[PDB]
C-alpha cells in the first residue's frame, strides 16, 4: 500500500518489508509460466546444478504479474535487491537445503528494464535508481579481492573482532575491541575474512549512437562476485545497475566545485568447441568436392584471384610441424605473400582472413597499426600496469599475423619479421627481460610492387621491394595484376554496384563459421600421414625442374620448394579430412607450388616453364 | 639430418669445441675459438645448420646481422638520468659469452 | 571552456578563454566547436593557492590573543584566527545559450522546423533548373573559370551516402578532393571560400598543426577523476569539411593519421590514461603544391607530387591547375579581381544568398539517393569505357577506386538535387567530371 | 653472395665482405649447388625421408 | 611456521655436536613444490585467497634484494628499557609500534606517550624481493590483456630467478596489511 511518506522510507518500514518479501516468495513459487511449466523450478534446478550463485528474472513478467514491486524497483532499488537476495536464499534452500555450504548467498538480477536512458542523459534525477543503459567497454581492470564479511585482529590482544558486513559506500571501521576495550590499531585477519570478487569497468556511448558534434561520454561501473570478467574491452554491452553517488566520491578538496563523481553498481551485464561438429564435418567431407567448396567459400566479398583463394586455403589449414630428433626444425606453417598493383583487394583479402581465422591479428608496415610487429615492455596507458607487450606474431602464436602493406615496414620490423619466420622465436632483451617468446606465426602479407604496377619483364624479387631472404621463405608468392579487360571490368563493376545497392540503408559454398569449425577440426584433430606418394616421381620432379632452371640469372627451385611442396600436400590432405595423403592431394600441391614458381619467374622463362610443365598445371 | 656437407659437419664439430686461449707471460691474449663462414646459395641448409648449432651448443644464440627483435647484436651501455645507473643492454655477443 | 571569437581579437593578443558554468537544463546545449551566444551572470568562484605572493586574506575581527605555550603565532596562529587567502577568478554563469548565428527561427523533422518562407525558398530552389551553375556562382562569385574545381568542391560539400556491409566494412561516403597546380592559382582561395562558407568547416595549413591538436588530445577532469578527450581538427570538422592546405608538406607521422581517418572514418586514441574511439566522418579538401613548385605535364601525377600511394589512392578527385599564359584568360582574371577591388561591396551576384544555400545544404544533406537499375547499367558500362580510355596514358591510372569515386559523385549529384534516385543525368555528369579531371600526360 | 648464387664469371669478385673481416676467420666455405643430378635426386629422397 | 621450526629442531639434533661459533641454531626456511598441474593466473578469484596456490607465470622484472625485518627490538625514550625480540610478521605486513611503556617503575612520574624508538642494529632481518609476475603469453586469451600479480619472495627464494624466466611458482595468495578510487575494501593483493 501507499502513504504520504517516500517509497524508500516505506519499504524500510518492517510491515511492508514482510509484505513485499511475502509477495516475492509468493510469485517465485506460483508464477508458473506463460504456458504452465513452473519455470522457476527449472531455472533454480540449473542454477544449483552449476552453482551459479546468481538468478535472473524478467522485469516484464515481474511487473505484469505483480506491479507494485516493479514500480518500487527504480525508486529504491537497493532495499528491494537486498530483500530479494534473502527471499531467493529462502526458496533455493527450500528446493535444495543442501545448498547451505554453497556461498550462503544468491544474487538476483533484473532484465529488460523498459526505460533505457542514454549515457549522454543521466542527470541528478536518476541518482540512487536502477537504470538500464548501453555502451562499449573501454577498459576493464583485473579481478581484485573485496572484503564482504571482514574479521579484524585487535592487535593489542588478538581478539577476532566479529564479521562485519562491508557495504560499498564507506569502509567499515570497528569502534573498539569487545575484550580489551581499545579502539586499537585493528588489522584484518586475512583468513577468517570471506572476501568477494571486485572488478572495475568503464563503459562509454558507442560512436554508432553518438550525435554529430560530440565526444562520447563514459560512465564507470562495478562488477561484484559473479559478473567479474563477464565482459571484455570493446564489447557492446547493455548494463543495468544502480546509478550511484554516495560512496565517498565528492570534490570536497580545495580548488573545486562541490561536484560529485558517480558510478554504476552493475546489477546485470548483457553482451550483444562443440559436439555434432564431427558429424557435420565428416558428413560433408564425404562429398569429395569439398576442396573446391572450400576454395569458393573462402573470400566471397572478392572477385577473381581464385589462385589466392586457394593459396590462402592452404595457408589457413597449414601442414604439420615435425622434428626428426631434437635437431631439425621443419614447420607446418604455410606463409603467403600477395604482391599486387593497387586497388586489387589485397587488404580485402587480409581482412577476410582476420574475420574468419581464430587467433588472427592485423598489423601494418606503416605506423597506424592496431598491433605491432616488434615486442616492447612499458606501462600500458589504459591500465597503467607494466606490461610486456609481446608483439604481433607472438600474440598470433598459433594462427595468423596479417601484415598489410608488407613493403614499407620499418627496418626494425624487417628485422623482427625475418627473425620470426626464420627462428620462429622472438628474442626480447630490452629492460632485464632476456627471454625468447616462441612465435609459431603463419604470416600472411600484402605488398604493392615498385612503381604501383607489376612489371612482368623484371622478376618478382627485383620488382618487389622485399629483400631476397624475406621474399624466399614465404610458402606462396602470388601476383595480382590489374590487367584492363572488357569482360573482367564489366564483371567487377557489376559486382561492386550490386554490393552498393544491396548495402543502401533501405534494404535493412559453406557458411563462414561452418568453415571455422572445419578449420579447427582439420587443423588440430586430423594429422594426415605420408608414406603413400610417388617418392621417385617427386624426386625426378625436382631433378627435371632444377635441371631446366640451370642457367645464369635463374636462381633455381631448391629444397625450400620441395619441402613447401610437402607442406602443401599435407595441407590439401588436411583440407580433405582424410588421415592419409593421396596422389590427388599430391597433384594439387604440385600444381599450386609450380604455379607459384613459374609466376615468380619472369615472362620469357615463365612461358618456357609453363609450356614444358603444362601437364601438371593441367590437373 | 642434412644430406652431405660432410666437411661442413666435421667443421662444425671442430668449431663447437674450439681451441684454447693463450694469455702470455707479458699479458697479451690470443683466442681459443674458431670461426666458420658459410658463403653460398639459398637452397642448401645454411640457416638450418645455424639453427641446429645454436640448439646444440651449451650456450649459443642464433641472430641476424641486423640485430634481433627487441635485441641488439653488440652490447650497449647507457646512463639512466633518474637513478644514474649505467644500464647495460646485452647483445648477442655478450648474452652468449663463453658460447 | 569558451574563448574570444576571432572577430574580437585585439592586436597581438592571444584569444582569452574563460570557463562558463551551465546549471540544470542548459547543460548539454553547448557543444565543442559551436559559435554560441551566452547570457547570464558574471560570478566569482573562490580560488586558493593561485599565487606565490601573499594577497588579500580574510580573518575574524575578534580581538583574541594567545596565552603562553599556545601563542597564536605561525601555523597555530593562522588556524586559530581562521586566516584564508581570498583569490578569485572570473567564471561566467551562463543562464541561457543560443547559437550566435541561428540557422532557423525554431528530412521531415527539419522540414517541420522550417518556417514557411524558408520552406518555399528551398522548395523553389530544388525545383530550379540551372541550380548547378547558380550554386557554382553563389559559392564562388570571386572565381573566374576553374569550373571543374567549382563543381568538385560543390559536390564535396553535398557529400555522398556512407554505407556499410553485412560483414561490417564501412564503405566510405565522403569524397575527398585535391587541388594541385602552379603557384597563385586560387587553390588556397578555394579552401578559404569553403571555410568561410560552411559550418563545421575547419581549416589548417601544412606544418601548422602537430598531430595531437590535428586529431585529438587528452586532459584530466580538473574537478573529477574522469578525462576529457579534447577535440582536434578532424573532430571539429566531423560530418563536414576539413580544408588542409600545403597537404604535400605534412609530416609522415600525421599524414598517416589523416590517412587512417580517411580509411576508417574514425580514430581511436589511447594515451596518458584514457582510451576512446572517436568518430570523424569528415571530408578532406586538400591543396598540394607539385614538386619543384611547378606541375610538369610530361610526368605522372604520382611523381609530380609526393603523397603516399595509399593516400593518393584514397583521394577521390584530383584537379590539375596549370598556370599557362593565355592572354584572353589573363584579361579576364585581371578585369575580375580589379573589378572586385574597385567595387568591393557590390560586384557580387550570388543569385542565392549564403544563408539561403547554407540552409539548402543542411536540408538537402538528409536525403539518401537510391541507385536505379538503368543508372546502374549506365554506371557499369561507363566505367568500362573509362577503363578503355586507360588502356597514350593518363597521368594517374584508373582502378576500381575510380569506379567507387564515380558512384559516390553520382550519389552526391542526386544529393544536390535532393532526389531519391540517382539517374543517368547524374551518372553522365559524374563521369564527365572524372574524365576531365583525369588528363593525358603530355610527352613532346 | 651478392649475385644470387656463385656465377663462375665473377670469381674473385662475387663476395662483398671486406678482407679485414675475412681475415678474422678460421675457415670460410663457399656453397654452390651447380650440376649434380644424382646428388640432387638423392637430396629429394633425403629430405622426404 | 610450524613446519619451519620443526625443520629447525630436527636440524639441530642431526647436526647436534657443532663446533665453535656455529651454535646459535640458524633459521631453516622451508620452500615447497608439487606435481599437480599449475592453475592459470586468471583463476585466482576471491575464494582461492590465503590458500596454497601453484601457478605458471613469466617474470618481467624483479626489484632489488633489500632488508625486511623478522625480529625487531625497540627501546623507550625515557628509561631506555628495551622490549626486545618482537615477532615481526612475514610477507607484506607492517606492525604498529606499542603505545605506552610498561615498567610501572619509570620514576615517580611515568613514561611519555609513544615512547618507543626502533633499535635498528638489534633487528635481525632477511632478504625479500617484490617480483612482477605477468601471465603466460600463450596462456593469455585472444583479445584480452596479460594479467599480472605482485609476488613476494623470501630468504632463499630471492635472486633464484632473473627477469624473463618463466616459472611455476608455489605460494600463498594474500592482501597487504599496512593499517587498514571509486571503490572500498580493495587492498593490494
Ligand atoms: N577483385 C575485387 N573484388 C572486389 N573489390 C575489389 C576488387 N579489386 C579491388 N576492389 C576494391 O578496390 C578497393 C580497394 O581495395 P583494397 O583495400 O584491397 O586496396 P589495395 O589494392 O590493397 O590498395 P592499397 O595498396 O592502397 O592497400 C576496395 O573497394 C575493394 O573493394
Ligand atoms: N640438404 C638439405 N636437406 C634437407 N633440407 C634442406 C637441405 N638444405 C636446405 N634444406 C631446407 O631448406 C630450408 C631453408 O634452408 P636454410 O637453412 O635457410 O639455408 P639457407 O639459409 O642457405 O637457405 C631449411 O628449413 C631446410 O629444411
Ligand atoms: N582564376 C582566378 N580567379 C580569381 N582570382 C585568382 C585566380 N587565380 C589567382 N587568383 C588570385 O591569386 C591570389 C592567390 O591565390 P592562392 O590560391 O592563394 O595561391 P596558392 O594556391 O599558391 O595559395 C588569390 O587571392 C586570387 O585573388
Ligand atoms: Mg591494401
Ligand atoms: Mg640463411
Ligand atoms: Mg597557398
Ligand atoms: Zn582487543
Ligand atoms: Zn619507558
Amino acid at each position: 500500500d501507499l502513504k504520504g511518506h517516500s517509497v524508500r522510507e516505506w519499504v524500510s518500514m518492517a510491515g511492508p518489508r514482510l509484505e513485499i518479501h511475502h509477495r516475492f516468495k509468493n510469485f517465485l513459487r506460483t508464477h508458473v509460466d506463460s504456458h504452465g511449466h513452473n519455470v522457476f523450478k527449472e531455472r533454480i534446478s540449473d542454477m544449483c546444478k552449476e552453482n551459479r550463485e546468481s538468478l535472473v528474472v524478467n522485469y516484464e513478467d515481474l511487473a505484469a504479474r505483480e506491479h507494485v514491486l516493479a514500480y518500487f524497483l527504480p525508486e529504491a532499488p537497493a532495499e528491494l535487491l537486498q530483500i530479494f537476495d534473502e527471499a531467493a536464499l529462502e526458496v533455493v534452500l527450500a528446493m535444495y537445503p543442501k545448498y547451505d555450504r554453497i556461498t550462503n548467498h544468491i544474487h538476483v538480477r533484473i532484465s529488460h528494464l523498459p526505460l533505457v536512458e542514454e549515457l549522454r542523459s543521466l542527470r541528478q534525477l536518476h541518482l540512487n535508481q536502477l537504470i538500464r543503459t548501453s555502451g562499449v567497454v573501454t577498459s576493464c581492470t583485473g579481478v581484485l579481492p573485496q572484503l564482504s564479511m571482514v574479521k579484524y585482529n585487535c592487535n593489542k590482544c588478538n581478539f577476532v573482532l566479529g564479521p562485519f558486513c562491508q557495504s560499498q559506500n564507506q569502509e567499515v571501521k570497528p569502534g573498539s575491541c569487545p575484550e580489551c576495550q581499545s579502539a586499537g590499531p585493528f588489522e584484518v585477519n586475512m583468513e577468517e575474512t570471506i572476501y568477494q570478487n571486485y572488478q572495475r569497468i568503464r563503459i562509454q556511448e558507442s560512436p554508432g549512437k553518438v550525435a554529430a558534434g560530440r565526444l562520447p561520454r563514459s560512465k564507470d561501473a562495478i562488477l561484484l562476485a559473479d559478473l567479474v570478467d563477464s565482459c571484455k574491452p570493446g564489447d557492446e554491452i547493455e548494463l543495468t545497475g544502480i546509478y550511484h553517488n554516495n560512496y565517498d566520491g565528492s570534490l570536497n578538496t580545495a580548488n573545486g566545485f562541490p561536484v560529485f563523481a558517480t558510478v554504476i553498481l552493475a546489477n546485470h551485464v548483457a553482451k550483444k568447441l562443440t559436439d555434432e561438429d564431427v558429424k557435420m564435418i565428416t558428413s560433408l567431407s564425404k562429398d569429395q568436392q569439398i576442396g573446391e567448396k572450400i576454395f569458393a567459400s573462402i573470400a566471397p566479398s572478392i572477385y577473381g584471384h581464385e589462385d589466392i583463394k586457394r593459396g590462402l586455403a592452404l595457408a589457413l589449414f597449414g601442414g604439420e610441424p615435425k622434428n626428426p630428433g631434437g635437431k631439425h626444425k621443419v614447420r607446418g606453417d604455410i606463409n603467403v605473400l600477395l604482391c599486387g598493383d593497387p586497388g586489387t583487394a589485397k587488404s580485402q583479402f587480409l581482412k577476410y582472413i582476420e574475420k574468419v581465422s581464430s587467433r588472427a591479428i592485423f598489423t601494418t608496415g606503416q605506423g597506424a597499426s592496431a598491433v605491432g610487429l616488434t615486442a616492447y615492455v612499458q606501462r600500458h596507458p589504459v591500465s597503467r600496469e607494466w606490461t610486456l607487450e609481446a608483439g604481433a606474431l607472438v600474440l598470433a602464436d598459433r594462427g595468423v599475423c596479417l601484415i598489410d602493406e608488407f613493403d614499407k615496414m620499418n627496418d626494425q620490423d624487417r628485422t623482427s619479421i625475418h627473425e620470426a619466420m626464420e627462428q620462429q622465436s622472438i628474442s626480447i632483451s630490452k629492460a632485464g627481460i632476456v627471454t625468447s617468446l616462441q612465435a609459431r606465426c603463419t604470416v600472411i602479407a600484402a605488398a604493392n610492387p615498385i612503381g604501383g604496377r607489376y612489371d612482368p619483364s623484371l622478376t618478382f624479387s627485383e620488382n618487389v621491394d622485399l629483400t631476397e631472404p624475406i621474399i624466399s621463405r614465404f610458402d606462396i608468392l602470388c601476383v595480382v595484376r590489374d590487367t584492363v579487360d572488357p569482360v573482367q571490368d564489366e564483371m567487377l563493376a557489376r559486382f561492386v554496384v550490386g554490393s552498393h545497392v544491396r548495402h543502401h540503408p533501405s534494404n535493412k559454398p559453406l557458411p563462414q563459421e561452418v568453415l571455422k569449425k572445419y578449420i579447427i577440426y582439420a587443423k588440430e584433430r586430423v594429422h594426415p600421414k605420408l608414406n603413400q606418394m610417388d617418392q621417385d616421381k617427386v624426386a625426378k620432379m625436382y631433378s627435371d625442374l632444377r635441371k631446366e632452371s640451370m642457367a645464369t640469372g635463374s636462381i633455381p627451385i631448391t629444397v625450400r620448394h620441395i619441402e613447401s611442396m610437402i607442406r602443401m600436400a599435407e595441407a590439401h590432405a588436411r583440407i580433405h579430412l582424410r588421415d592419409y595423403v593421396i596422389e590427388d592431394d599430391v597433384n594439387m600441391a604440385i600444381r599450386v607450388m609450380l604455379e607459384s614458381f613459374i609466376d615468380t619467374q619472369k615472362f620469357s622463362v615463365m612461358r618456357s616453364m609453363r609450356k614444358t610443365f603444362a601437364r601438371y598445371l593441367s590437373f | 639430418s642434412i644430406f652431405g656437407g660432410t666437411d661442413m659437419k666435421k667443421a662444425i664439430a671442430c668449431l663447437l669445441f674450439g681451441g684454447s686461449r693463450k694469455r702470455l707471460p707479458d699479458g697479451l691474449t690470443r683466442r681459443g675459438d674458431i670461426n666458420l663462414l658459410m658463403l653460398g646459395d639459398p637452397g642448401t641448409a645454411k640457416s638450418q645448420l645455424l639453427k641446429f648449432v645454436e640448439k646444440c651448443s651449451p650456450i649459443g644464440v642464433y641472430t641476424s646481422g641486423k640485430g634481433s627483435s627487441a635485441a641488439g647484436l653488440t652490447a650497449s651501455v647507457m646512463r639512466d638520468p633518474s637513478s644514474r645507473n649505467f644500464i647495460m643492454e646485452g647483445g648477442a655477443m655478450v648474452l652468449a659469452d663463453g658460447g | 571552456r569558451i574563448q574570444e571569437t576571432q572577430a574580437e581579437l585585439p592586436r597581438g593578443s592571444i584569444p582569452r578563454s574563460l570557463e562558463v558554468i551551465l546549471r540544470a537544463e542548459a547543460v548539454e546545449s553547448a557543444q565543442a566547436g559551436d559559435k554560441c551566444d551566452f547570457t547570464g551572470t558574471l560570478i566569482v568562484v573562490p580560488d586558493v593557492s593561485k599565487l606565490s605572493t601573499p594577497g588579500a586574506r580574510a580573518e575574524t575581527n575578534s580581538r583574541v590573543s594567545g596565552v603562553d605555550g599556545y601563542e597564536t603565532e605561525g601555523i597555530r596562529g593562522l588556524r586559530a584566527l581562521g586566516v584564508r587567502d581570498l583569490s578569485y577568478r572570473l567564471v561566467f554563469l551562463a543562464c541561457c545559450v543560443a547559437p550566435t548565428n541561428p540557422r532557423f527561427g525554431g528530412a521531415e523533422s527539419i522540414k517541420n522546423q522550417m518556417t514557411v518562407k524558408e520552406w518555399e525558398k528551398v522548395f523553389e530552389m530544388s525545383q530550379d533548373k540551372n541550380l548547378y551553375h547558380n550554386l557554382c556562382t553563389s559559392l564562388f562569385p570571386t572565381i573566374h573559370g576553374n569550373d571543374e574545381v567549382k563543381r568538385g568542391v560543390l559536390l564535396m560539400l553535398f557529400g555522398g551516402v556512407p554505407k556499410t556491409t553485412g560483414e561490417g566494412t564501412s564503405l566510405r561516403g565522403d569524397i575527398n578532393v585535391c587541388i594541385v597546380g602552379d603557384p597563385s592559382t586560387a587553390k588556397s582561395q578555394f579552401l578559404k571560400h569553403v571555410e568561410e562558407f560552411s559550418p563545421r568547416a575547419v581549416y589548417t595549413s601544412g606544418k601548422a598543426s602537430s598531430a595531437a591538436g590535428l586529431t585529438a588530445a587528452v586532459v584530466r577532469d580538473e574537478e573529477s577523476h574522469e578525462f576529457v578527450i579534447e577535440a582536434g581538427a578532424l573532430m571539429l570538422a566531423d560530418n563536414g569539411v576539413c580544408c588542409i592546405d600545403e597537404f604535400d608538406k605534412m609530416d609522415v607521422r600525421d599524414q598517416v593519421a589523416i590517412h587512417e581517418a580517411m580509411e576508417q572514418q574514425t580514430i581511436s586514441i589511447t594515451k596518458a590514461g584514457v582510451k576512446a574511439t572517436l568518430n570523424a566522418r569528415t571530408s578532406i579538401l586538400a591543396a598540394a603544391n607539385p614538386i619543384s613548385g611547378h606541375y610538369d605535364r610530361s610526368k605522372s601525377l604520382k611523381q609530380n607530387i609526393n603523397l603516399s600511394a595509399p593516400i593518393m589512392s584514397r583521394f577521390d578527385l584530383f584537379f590539375i591547375l596549370v598556370d599557362e599564359c593565355n592572354e584572353v584568360t589573363d584579361y579576364a582574371i585581371a578585369r575580375r579581381i580589379v573589378d572586385l577591388h574597385s567595387r568591393i561591396e557590390e560586384s557580387i551576384d550570388r543569385v542565392y544568398s549564403l544563408d539561403d544555400i547554407r540552409r539548402y545544404l543542411l536540408f538537402a544533406r538528409q536525403f539518401k539517393p537510391k541507385i536505379s537499375k538503368e543508372s546502374e547499367d549506365f554506371i557499369v558500362e561507363q566505367y568500362k569505357h573509362l577503363r578503355q580510355r586507360d588502356g597514350t596514358k593518363s597521368s594517374w591510372r584508373i582502378t576500381v577506386r575510380q569506379l567507387e569515386s564515380m558512384i559516390r559523385l553520382s550519389e552526391a549529384m542526386a544529393r544536390m538535387h535532393c532526389c531519391d534516385e540517382v539517374q543517368p543525368k547524374h551518372v553522365k555528369e559524374a563521369f564527365r567530371l572524372l574524365n576531365k579531371s583525369i588528363i593525358r600526360v603530355e610527352t613532346p | 653472395s651478392v649475385f644470387g648464387r656463385w656465377d663462375e664469371t665473377k670469381g674473385e669478385d662475387n663476395i662483398d665482405f671486406m678482407p679485414t673481416i675475412l681475415s678474422r676467420f678460421d675457415m670460410i666455405f663457399i656453397v654452390k649447388d651447380e650440376h649434380n643430378e644424382e646428388r640432387d635426386v638423392m637430396l629429394a629422397k633425403h629430405v622426404i625421408t | 611456521q610450524l613446519l619451519e621450526e620443526a625443520a629447525k629442531e630436527v636440524a639441530d639434533e642431526v647436526t647436534r655436536p657443532r663446533p665453535s661459533g656455529e651454535e646459535v641454531l640458524q633459521d631453516i626456511q622451508v620452500m615447497l613444490k608439487s606435481d599437480a598441474s599449475p592453475s592459470s593466473i586468471r583463476s585466482l578469484k576471491s575464494d582461492m585467497m590465503s590458500h596454497l596456490v601453484k601457478i605458471p607465470g613469466i617474470i618481467i622484472a624483479a626489484s632489488a634484494v633489500r632488508a625486511k625485518a623478522t625480529r625487531i627490538s625497540i627501546q623507550c625514550r625515557s628509561c631506555r628499557n628495551t622490549l626486545t625480540n618482537i615477532a615481526m610478521r612475514p610477507g607484506l605486513e607492517g606492525y604498529a609500534l606499542p603505545r605506552k611503556c610498561n615498567t610501572d617503575q619509570a620514576g615517580r612520574p611515568k613514561c611519555p606517550l609513544d615512547p618507543y624508538f626502533i633499535m635498528p642494529d638489534k633487528c635481525k632481518c632477511v632478504d625479500f624481493q617484490t617480483l612482477k609476475l605477468q601471465e603466460l603469453p600463450d596462456a593469455v586469451p585472444h583479445g584480452e590483456m596479460p594479467r599480472h600479480m605482485q609476488l613476494y619472495c623470501d630468504r632463499y627464494l630471492c635472486d633464484k630467478v632473473v627477469p624473463g624466466n618463466r616459472v611455476t611458482i608455489m605460494g600463498i595468495y594474500s592482501i597487504k596489511k599496512f593499517g587498514l578510487r571509486v571503490g572500498v575494501g580493495i587492498r593490494s593483493s
